[PDB]
């Protein structure tokens, strides 16, 4: 199986610098072209770098808003390809995509699920949990209030309930994310089971868990 | 770096109707090696944009007859036989013959069904939050269509429009509505001073706006 395992991405100040990985497996690395490609609200899908193959010292192409700045590489060895990024701006947030391959043609379609990039001033900041409990069936809801940066990972009974949620995206307001989450269960398992709103933000070394009480 | 520009950018179709989309490239993407290098692919909220079409017009394994791909030189089109409500999602086109290589704007397809009411909760701040100086009141409006709809908040009476956040979901890909999150901010100083709070909804699946408040 063709997998794109990306790493790297965080917080980082302007001006500062970063290193995104790319470990491939499944396939014969040396043997094919690797990509980066970035994706952000404002500028949408963009192409950051490309890197040939060693025949041709590993030829590098590169996004005019990222030269000089911005060095793709790989290491056939580790069957790796990196990003080093310097003097980075808030413009360079976003999305960061792995890709195997030239894209334009057959064999080249496989992207990895990619990681976050987030390029800001604002200091990492940890959410405020509270549990929703109500005032047919039952709603209940979680409220995930001012954290930094993106992003949070909410569950609910340790990923067991899964159905009737909906977690709702994340809002930036002052330097700070809002997340809420509501659930939808029969009036005969709550409160009469135990529902709980898990709640992770690895960015500040958060694990909260938050059970909903009348 | 060549332009390429999608028409339309929201489109809204309902299930089995026929669908096209439109890509436009500032300069012509047929290579001199005779290929034309035209890429369609499909975006699902939160998830790695998939590739659906490749060279104009051959599909990517997985991808069903019922995408077609067509086109030559600066203008392409990608034609949808009947659309299923899990064709949802941004659709990009993408060029290869120069580069930088370079993505269209997007064609967000919306899965047009029946209107439907939303399921509507209020939430009273917390324990935790109140004890700790804050108070934010949660409105949920789950499971509706269409997608436009606004919610208007009360406080004793009168309203209040700031300190509100609002959150859209994504339209789902099974019954494809809507949900969407309204949370009133403010201080327990705030909060204290006064009883009954109401989110109000506006939607025109109903002619008066569906209402659910408390008071303390
Ligand atoms: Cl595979
Ligand atoms: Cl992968
Ligand atoms: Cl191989
Ligand atoms: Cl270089
Ligand atoms: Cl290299």
């Amino acid at each position: 199986e063709v997998k794109l395992l990306e790493s790297g991405g965080g917080l980082v100040q302007p001006g500062g610098s970063m290193k995104l990985s790319c470990v491939a497996s499944g396939f014969t690395f040396s043997i094919f072209w690797m990509n980066w490609v970035r994706q952000s609200p404002e500028k949408g899908l963009e192409w950051v770098a490309e890197v040939r193959l060693k025949s041709n010292n590993y030829a590098t192409h590169y996004a005019e808003s990222v030269k000089g700045r911005f060095t793709i590489s790989r290491d056939d060895s580790k069957s790796g390809v990196y990003l080093q990024m310097n003097n980075l701006r808030a413009e360079d947030t976003g999305i960061y995509y792995c890709t195997r391959g030239y894209y334009g043609s057959n064999y080249g379609e496989y992207w990895g699920q990619g990681t976050t990039l987030t390029v800001s001033s604002a200091k990492t900041t940890a959410p405020s949990v509270y549990p929703l409990a109500p005032v047919s069936s039952v709603t209940l809801g979680c409220l995930v209030k001012g954290y930094f940066p993106e992003p949070v990972t909410l569950t609910w009974n340790s990923g067991s309930l899964s159905s009737g949620v909906h977690t709702f995206p994340a809002v930036l307001q002052s330097d700070l994310y809002t997340l809420s989450s509501s659930v939808t269960v029969t009036s005969s398992t709550w409160p009469s089971q135990s529902i709980t709103c898990n709640v992770a933000h690895p960015a500040s070394s958060t694990k909260v868990d938050k059970k909903i009480e009348p | 770096d060549v332009v390429m520009t999608q028409s339309p950018s929201s489109l809204s179709v309902t299930i089995g109707q026929p669908a096209s989309i439109s890509c436009k490239s500032s300069q012509s993407l047929l290579d001199s090696d005779g290929g034309t290098y035209l890429n369609w692919l499909l975006q699902r909220p939160g998830q790695s944009p998939k590739r659906l079409i490749y060279l104009v017009s051959k599909l990517d394994s997985g991808v069903p007859d019922r995408f077609t791909g067509s086109g030559s030189g600066t203008d392409f089109t990608l034609k949808i036989s009947r659309v299923e409500a899990e064709d949802l999602g941004i659709y990009y086109c993408w060029q290869g013959a120069h580069f930088p290589y370079t993505f269209g704007g997007g064609t967000k397809l919306e899965i047009k069904r029946a209107d439907a009411a939303p399921t509507v909760s209020i939430f009273p701040p917390s324990s935790e939050q109140l004890t700790s100086g804050g108070a934010s009141v949660v409105c949920f409006l789950n499971n509706f269509y269409p997608k436009d709809i606004n919610v208007k908040w009360k406080i004793d009476g009168s309203e209040r429009q700031n300190g509100v956040l609002n959150s859209w979901t994504d339209q789902d890909s099974k019954d494809s509505t809507y949900s969407m999150s309204s949370t009133l901010t403010l201080t327990k100083d705030e909060y204290e001073r006064h009883n009954s709070y109401t989110c109000e909804a506006t939607h025109k699946t109903s002619t008066s706006p569906i209402v659910k408040s408390f008071n303390r």
